[PDB]
RNA sequence: UCUCACUGGA
């Protein structure tokens, strides 16, 4: 159907990032650039991947989109952008 | 996995779905012919019989004929094979559901017995749910055996609604085996229910009929219920096993299929030719037992068919039948690769997240990555060095999956790496693994730590971390386990290693700290005597991994520079700490360097010791964790390890005999002391002798004077060492480690000096093996303490054998503990898990199971996390109401409520104004209903409570960073207060809809947290005593914002295993008036089974009066309990004859008395003078009881109760009489109550506690009265007046449920299974248990903790089947068919799929726009 | 020493403290049918495959009772055919190295030509042993 | 209201499914001795109207089934007179977060 | 070539 998207008002999820989000993004990032994909930002010399997507994220620019299943089925979309990276 | 990539669509499954075949659809699938018994080798030559294994079915290695699906062994799944039933045979473990199908059916029509004619059946059709509508059906069905076909509908009688015909009657038939006898029932007609009857009253059964029974004709057939076509599986199912030639040593199933065909072949010759009516009856019964015996053979059918050679079957419900069973062993959790396993080792110059890995594990431990242009030269390199080093390779996977084997060709340097390849290079540093010990228990149960390579193969681990995992230094073993993708490696790195996981959810508490060696250097080196030369504060100060390069100033240069060795300590502490305890008498001049205080790393004063640098509370860890983070608590860890490291080797720290020996003239004060607990327990001994003992309700004279001999006996035992532990000096270095706290108690070095005790065994003192006595060294019936279990001496004097025998039970006693307690907690444990397994906590913060069933709708009620919840204490909730005032209220139109202008700058012109006094009388009329609804909430009124972020720590916090000169008074806005005070009150976003249902929820959520941070944030506190800015109090405002809402509950966690596993932790720990606790409490409690070996329960009395004595013995005598047994010793029939006067000359006056009809049988009951005066009973009473609860045949006589014998003559009033008269006198003696209710046992009148708040303002501990009862019946105890029924307590859940409802039920589940953990002194969160109770109480009744309940209960398949009732429970959706949704964490364990829950509870989508952006 | 871990001087490892031989012994068989046919004990080739060296072996497939052993040697040479030439031997074993000690050539009851090797094997008290 | 002494024939009970809408309660005097909401264990209980529960079950995306529960024979159910289908609030009180609120079907 | 039995350690 995807009758079940949610426009971008009254989204009752955080604007904040959770850990295990925070993980899944890293590692996917991470698994973008161990297999060769284009960096965004510059290298400080860095080979070390996972450093590599913490350096991206510090400053919110990584190319993804997280889907939110909302709990009886339906989801949101949300951009990493819009997240605060507080913790 | 999957060589020659090819197209097809590729997916995850959204479907499980059961149901039974079709003989018709088997024929569909299948691809065989099956006719031969003979199996394979074909007159014994390497080759291929077709009627069995291969016709085209699956082949081995090196001859690959598969009908074109060759493959080798591998990349080809086999294919089915049928069988011919000619006769008909039952499914085995179907043959219940088929008697009870059998129940509602009128044979060789089809028909339903019983219609909507009946208005049941009617209301009973309605149930969409199809397991318990069959049940419902079968209790209808059993009740009318006889085809009915005019029947009255429900509307009149007399009028007879047809339907279809042929009334034939339905024999009861009762199961024997293989066999159901029909025996129509006048004429007992036992009959042999045809299998081939019952398979056309089968076909004939329709589609109404299977819907309406809850069944499917698309998929579920009862029809289908009735095997006729057997499908066989392939030897990719069932292999082959060879001697290195096929001679002997083939496959179990394959000969169960070579004996059933042979079965078959034996049907098949008699009905192929000649028909024995008497004996082609065995031509099937052997068919149908082999091939029943085959799916299963713990039938009724007692005949194992047991096989040769004394193995008795291989079958396929003790195949899969769990632990070693197919499911439970290779289903959710196997045998893997890359593993490593050896011993550990300790070290402390490694570091927290560092493990040591042997260098051989490192040349074969290894790491397929991916050909990567950022370090070609090295990986290239590697491959250069070779598989036979450390920095080498091992295989290069090239790019469609093709390992190059390097090492057993002949060019190891070989091929520049192809971009697209995978280099297999070993491990290397800074990899980090995960790394775990079997059993494995709880959150922290496993970890992540770097690899740094070491020789000498052991693994590695820090001396801090070796704690939680509870392993120790004996050769206990760990595990290791690599991860293996890069998002693996990832995931890992980002969540498991340690100081991600150091604050501990388990108890909110810190799991880590510092242990025994460690521990106790640091306690002898914070002394204040520890002074330091110079180039030894350069060495340490070099020993330190991050210095400052700083030399600290000497706080001791008078000539020479010295050290107070603290200060040397705080170099290592890093910046921005507060901490202070105030133990006993701290105020800022210790007599004693008890306590601390901390300023930014500067140890002002104070000792370290376990309750700082530990596993404590107010943790300086948990500080350290929270007010910066995980990598500046791993460096401290780092810091103070390695500096007390340093001092101890060129210290040290010994222990031996002479921290063991008292001085002389005390040990002889030891000995005279034991030598007094002797004359003590030798006067109430000889007070025993002459019987005058007052033995207290609950006990008789014998236990009651046992406990007074124990608890005399163990209250010497600790005086005496009490006086040992002050006797001995500071240079006692084992009282040195005791106030370290590293092992040892006060009980260690009193059992070491002054006595060893008293021994026991299963809670009692030693108790005759043999008669009267326990050894014979000892007269026999002796209660002295010596043979009834005291020691006299400590280890030092030694062991009499007498002492020795006794220690040796004790001791044995405890190993028994052990041997079965691992045994029960394990289960416990995994029951507990694979109940709770699935709940987790969804975006909306609301906790659901697999099935979308609603649990909890803010986890923890607030969304706040056990990784975060600290400990603070209130404030408003004590306080005089005058002292309360003259805190918090302020007004300038008044006398003494006025400010000073020292606080604030504007404080002249601030005077008398009503538009802030309105926003001042707002403020503490909004905290004095906050203090009425405080001691709503919690009637004690203790003040350390489980909240999150510490206001008090944050505003000290500002304090110690902008300098709070505390005589200029301060800029700060009196208004502004109260505005950020009612921003930040509607700040904290828990819950993000904007309707009312969302902020009723939100408010009523964090309505205490608000309640707390308004108490504390109030007017005069952040004036008078924290005394702010304005910059202070913006930024502390920020971070209370900043870190509440990080703090917040993320959704994700599966809180159900987490909580699972942090119950399951404690119970371990556990060991064994007289109320039980430990394994036997926790198995009672989640099996919830009525046989409750200590159902006790605790009324109140009424709440008029306090303590009232006089009061109480009338409700314990009103309640209590009393039959005839409890006060009769002669019950006699006499046959006086004369009945107006008796034959006896005891009671000549009575009758005479009594006359101021019968028979000549006197009848007559003493009373004894103990029962009488052990219950408030008047004879009167006694008397007139009798009579009204006879009332027929008796005539009721008296005695006197002032002469000293209590006689009840009766005779009978209108032989025969004595005969039933003797039954009757029984059901006198033992079947007629006299005071209370029954199963009111031992009462026992306590006077408690009562901790109230008082009349005038603060808080009381008040003396009332309290029973305790070990019975249970709480409708009728609770209805008796003169109790507090508002306030009765059972344990009793079952009936408490039933008499007050659910949720009355769950909370006092919730304070039963709380408090009993808690009485061993451990301690767990509130929240964990709060989701267990609160699973155990969702399903409407009490769910019970076993395979009666929720694994019954309506969920899904295959996440119900792995909790051993793989069989029943298959069987059952296969007889349903029913559609499990793959929303299951077991579910997709099996199938194989990333589990739909936290770094599974999403999806990860690419974008295309801000690809074009960001560039 | 933390977690009651002791602490060891290596010189009196040196010196022999706690050093101590070991003694495994083996077992093979020219194993016996039911119709009388009776195995080998020589030393094999390719004529269940192995592809370990022969280059210890005897004339008979032993192994001399003086010599150090290592790596993934053919412990006892074995043949038996069918009326081809098996690979019957066995292999080292692949947890323990040490020298080939003692060698008889026995028999049962029933006449099979039994051979046997006890291993001797140093071995020095390294960290990770328990005490 | 009906309320019995001390029994009920169960065929008497046989005449309770008879008509709607007006239903005949059975009570024992002595269990309504005291109160059965009066004990401090026992949560405030409160209905909810059918509109409110459409309102209830379009705010948390759920629907009849997935529901905590609870039977009708449930005591304080029949202190309250509760019937099939219904959603009664509960409002208790605790320790980590002060209030929070309960719903119970009545299946 | 493994099934089972019994020891052994935590
Ligand atoms: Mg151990
Ligand atoms: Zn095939
Ligand atoms: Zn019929």
């Amino acid at each position: 159907l995807k009758e079940k998207a949610i426009p971008k008002d009254q989204r009752a999820t955080t604007p904040y990032m959770t850990k295990y989000e925070r993980a899944r993004i890293l590692g996917t990032r991470a698994l973008q650039i161990s297999m060769n994909a284009p960096v965004f930002v510059d290298l400080e010399g860095e080979t070390d991947p996972l450093r590599i997507a913490m350096k991206e994220l510090a400053e919110k620019k990584i190319p993804l989109v997280i889907r939110r299943y909302l709990p009886d089925g339906s989801f949101e979309d949300w951009s990493v952008e819009e997240l605060i990276v507080d913790l | 996995v999957g060589q020659q990539y090819s197209s097809a669509p590729l997916r995850t499954v959204k479907e499980v779905q059961f149901g039974l075949f079709s003989p018709e659809e088997v024929r569909a699938i299948s691809v065989a012919k099956i006719r031969f018994p003979e199996t394979m080798d074909e007159t014994q030559t390497r080759a291929k019989i077709g009627g069995l294994n291969d016709p085209r079915l699956g082949s081995i290695d090196r001859n690959l004929k598969c009908q074109t699906c060759q493959e080798g062994m591998n990349e080809c799944p086999g294919h089915f094979g049928h069988i011919d039933l000619a006769k008909p045979v039952f499914h085995v473990g179907f043959i219940a559901k088929i008697k009870k199908v059998c129940e509602c059916v009128c044979m060789h029509c089809g028909k339903l017995l019983l219609d909507e004619h009946n208005e049941l059946m009617r209301q009973a059709l309605a149930i969409k749910d199809s397991k318990k509508r069959f049940a419902a059906i079968w209790t209808l069905c059993k009740t009318k055996m006889v085809c009915e076909t005019d029947v009255p509908s429900e509307d009149d009688p007399t009028q007879l609604v047809s339907r279809g015909g042929c009334g034939n009657t339905q024999p009861t038939i009762r199961k024997d085996g293989l066999k159901l006898v029909g025996s129509w029932k006048d004429e007992p007609e036992l009959r042999v229910l045809s299998t081939e009857e019952i398979l056309n009253i089968f076909k004939h059964i329709s589609v109404k009929d299977f819907t309406s029974l809850g069944f499917n004709e698309v998929f579920s057939r009862p029809e289908w219920m009735i095997l006729t076509c057997l499908p066989v599986p392939p030897p990719p199912v069932r292999p082959s096993i060879s001697f290195n030639e096929s001679q002997r040593g083939e496959d179990d199933l394959t000969f169960k299929l070579a004996d059933i065909l042979k079965a078959n072949i034996s049907l098949e010759t008699l009905e192929h030719n000649g028909a024995p009516h008497h004996a082609i009856e065995e031509a099937e019964s052997l068919l149908q037992f082999h091939v029943a015996t085959y799916m299963d053979n713990d039938i009724a059918g007692q005949p194992q068919a047991l096989q040769k050679s004394g193995r008795p079957v291989k079958s396929i419900r003790a195949r899969l039948k769990g632990k070693e069973g197919r499911i439970r062993g290779n289903l959710m959790g196997k045998r893997v690769d890359f593993s490593a396993r050896t011993v550990i080792s300790g070290d402390p110059n490694l570091e927290l997240d560092q493990v040591g890995v042997p260098k051989s594990i490192a040349k074969t431990l290894t790491y397929p990555e991916v050909v990567t242009p950022y370090n070609i030269d090295r990986l290239t390199q590697l491959v250069r060095n070779g598989p036979n080093e450390h920095p080498g390779a091992k295989y290069v996977i090239r790019d469609s999956g093709d390992r190059i084997d390097l090492r057993y060709s002949k060019r190891a340097g070989d091929i520049q790496l192809q971009y697209g390849w995978k280099v297999e290079r070993h491990i290397m540093d800074n990899d980090p693994v995960l790394f775990n010990r079997q059993p494995s228990l709880h959150k922290m149960s496993m970890m992540a730590h770097r690899v740094k390579v070491i020789p000498y193969s052991t693994f590695r681990l820090n001396l801090s971390v070796t704690s939680p995992y509870n392993a120790d230094f004996d050769g206990d073993e760990m595990n290791l386990h690599v991860p293996q993708s890069e998002e693996t490696r990832a995931e890992l790195s980002q969540l498991c290693a340690v100081p991600l996981q150091i604050v501990s959810p388990q108890s909110n508490k810190p799991c880590m700290g510092i242990v025994q060696d460690t521990l106790c250097g640091i306690r002898k080196l914070t002394l204040r005597d520890t002074f330091i030369e110079l180039d030894q504060v350069l060495n340490m100060l070099y020993w330190v991994p991050d210095w400052d390069g700083v030399i600290p100033t000497p706080a001791i240069i008078k000539p020479k520079p010295l050290w107070s060795g603290k200060q040397i300590l705080s170099v290592a502490i890093p910046n921005g700490i507060h901490l202070q305890r105030f133990d006993e008498g701290t105020t800022l001049l210790s007599p004693k360097d008890n306590g601390m205080l901390i300023i930014d790393g500067q140890i002002i004063f104070g000792v370290v010791e376990k309750k700082t640098v530990g596993s404590s509370n107010g943790g300086l860890i948990h500080v350290v964790t929270r007010e910066k983070g995980p990598q500046v608590c791993a460096k401290l860890f780092g810091n103070i390890q390695k500096v007390v490291n340093f001092w101890l080797l060129h210290n040290g720290f010994s222990t031996g005999i002479g921290d063991t020996i008292a001085d002389g003239p005390t040990m002889r004060e030891i000995t005279e002391t034991i030598a007094e607990a002797k004359k003590k327990v030798l006067d109430v001994t000889k007070e025993a002798q002459a019987n005058l003992l007052t033995a207290k309700h609950g006990m008789t004279l014998r236990e009651s004077f046992e406990d007074n001999v124990v608890r005399f006996l163990n209250e010497a035992r600790d005086k005496a060492g009490r006086l040992a532990e002050v006797n001995l000096k500071d240079l006692n270095n084992v009282k040195q480690m005791v106030m370290a706290g590293s092992k040892g108690s006060f009980i260690n070095i009193a059992q070491m000096s002054a006595c060893v005790g008293q021994q026991s065994v299963e809670g009692k003192r030693i108790a005759f093996g043999f008669v009267d006595r326990t050894l014979p060294h000892f007269s026999k019936d002796d209660y002295s303490p010596e043979s009834k279990g005291f020691v006299e001496n400590s280890y030092l004097r030694g062991l009499t054998p007498q002492e020795f025998f006794f220690h040796a039970m004790g001791g044995r006693e405890g190993l028994i503990d052990t041997a079965v307690k691992t045994a029960e907690t394990g289960y416990i444990q995994r029951r507990l898990v694979k109940a709770l397994e699935d709940i987790m906590v969804h975006y909306d913060n609301t906790t659901r199971n697999s099935l979308g069933n609603v649990i909890q709708f803010i986890y923890g009620e607030d969304g706040m996390d056990a990784a975060h919840i600290e400990k603070q204490s209130l404030d408003t909730i004590g306080g005089s109401d005058a002292a309360f005032e003259k805190r918090y209220r302020v007004d300038l139109l008044n006398t003494d409520h006025t400010l000073d202008p020292s606080l604030l700058e504007s404080g002249s012109e601030i005077l008398g104004d009503l538009k802030l006094q309105v926003l001042l009388d707002e403020e503490y009329k909004q905290l004095v209903k906050d203090r009425k609804f405080l001691r709503e909430v919690f009637v004690d009124g203790e003040a350390n409570w489980p909240l999150p972020v510490n206001i008090r720590r944050i505003i000290q916090n500002a304090q110690q960073t902008f300098h709070i000169d505390h005589t200029k008074p301060s800029d700060l806005t009196i208004k502004d207060i109260v505005l950020g005070v009612k921003d930040l009150q509607e700040n904290l976003l828990v819950l993000r809809g904007k309707n009312e249902i969302i902020q009723n929820a939100q408010r009523d959520a964090v309505t205490l947290f608000c309640c707390l941070l308004r108490s504390r944030l109030a007017t005069r506190r952040v004036l008078q005593e924290y005394r702010l800015t304005k910059q202070a109090f913006d930024w502390v405002l920020s971070n209370i914002e900043a870190q509440f809402l990080r703090s917040v509950v993320h959704p994700g966690e599966m809180v159900g295993v987490l909580a699972a596993q942090s119950i399951g932790e404690p119970a371990t720990q556990m060991t064994l008036k007289k109320v039980t606790s430990g394994v036997p409490r926790l198995k009672e409690i989640l099996n919830v089974a009525k046989n409750m070996k200590t159902p006790s329960l605790t009324v109140y009395l009424e709440p008029g009066h306090a303590a009232d004595q006089e009061q109480a013995k009338l409700i314990r005598s009103a309640i209590e309990h009393t039959t005839l047994k409890s006060v009769t010793i002669a019950s006699e029939i006499y046959y006086d004859p004369d009945p107006r006067s008796t034959v006896i000359p005891e009671d000549e006056e009575i009758i005479q008395l009594h006359f101021s009809q019968q028979s000549p049988w006197l009848l007559r009951l003493e009373l004894d003078r103990a029962a009488m005066n052990d219950k408030d009973l008047t004879m009167g009473q006694v008397g007139e009881r009798i009579k009204q609860t006879f009332k027929n045949d008796l005539f009721v006589i008296w005695s006197e109760d002032n002469d000293e014998k209590l006689i009840i003559r009766c005779r009978v009033v209108r032989a025969e009489e004595d005969h039933m008269l003797k039954k009757i006198e029984n059901t006198m003696l033992e079947n007629i109550t006299l005071r209370g209710v029954e199963n009111i046992e031992r009462v026992v009148m306590m006077k408690y506690d009562r901790k109230v708040p008082s009349p005038t303002g603060e808080y009381v501990k008040e003396p009332e009265w309290v029973l305790e009862t070990d019975g249970v019946n709480l409708s009728e105890v609770m209805t008796v007046p003169g109790i507090d029924p508002t306030r009765i307590y059972t344990n009793s859940f079952i009936d408490i449920m039933e008499v007050l409802g659910i949720e009355a039920g769950r909370a006092a589940l919730y304070k039963e299974v709380y408090n009993v953990i808690a009485s061993d002194g451990s301690y767990v969160n509130y929240r964990h248990m709060a989701l267990l109770v609160d699973v155990m109480t969702t399903q409407g009744g009490l769910t019970s903790v076993t395979r009666h309940g929720f694994n019954r209960s309506n969920t899904g398949a295959l996440m119900r089947c792995s909790f051993e009732e793989t069989v029943e429970i298959l069987f059952e959706a296969g007889a349903s068919a029913e559609l499990d949704d793959c929303r299951g964490v077991s579910e997709n364990v099996i199938l194989g799929q990333m589990a739909p829950i936290g770094t599974g509870a999403f999806d990860v989508m690419i974008d295309e726009e801000s690809l074009v952006k960001y560039m | 020493n933390q977690e009651d871990s002791m602490i060891m001087n290596q010189s009196s490892i040196d010196r022999g403290l706690f050093r101590s031989l070991f003694f495994r012994s083996y077992m093979d068989q020219e194993k016996k049918y039911g119709m009388s046919i009776t195995e080998t004990f020589e030393k094999p080739q390719r004529t269940r495959m192995k592809h370990g060296t022969y280059d210890k072996l005897d004339d008979d497939g032993l192994i001399a009772p003086g010599v150090r052993v290592s790596g993934e040697d053919v412990i006892i040479g074995k043949t038996t055919p069918i009326s081809s030439k098996r690979d019957a031997s066995t292999p080292l074993r692949s947890t323990e190295n040490g020298i080939v000690d003692q060698v008889l050539v026995t028999t049962n009851q029933d006449g099979l030509k039994f051979v046997k090797v006890r291993v001797r094997t140093t071995k020095i008290p390294q960290i990770g042993d328990k005490f | 209201i009906f309320v019995y002494q001390n029994n009920i024939t169960p065929s008497a009970m046989k005449l309770v499914p008879s008509i709607p809408p007006a239903t005949i309660e059975t009570f024992n005097e002595a269990a309504l001795v005291v109160n059965i909401t009066h004990h401090e264990l026992v949560p405030k209980h409160i209905r909810l109207s059918s509109d409110e529960k459409r309102e209830l079950l379009k705010r948390y995306r759920l629907k009849e089934s997935q529901l905590p529960r609870i039977q009708r024979a449930d005591p304080v159910a029949l202190y309250l007179g509760l019937k099939r289908g219904e959603v009664v609030k509960i409002i208790r009180k605790s320790e980590t977060s002060g209030r929070y609120a309960s719903y119970r079907i009545c299946m």
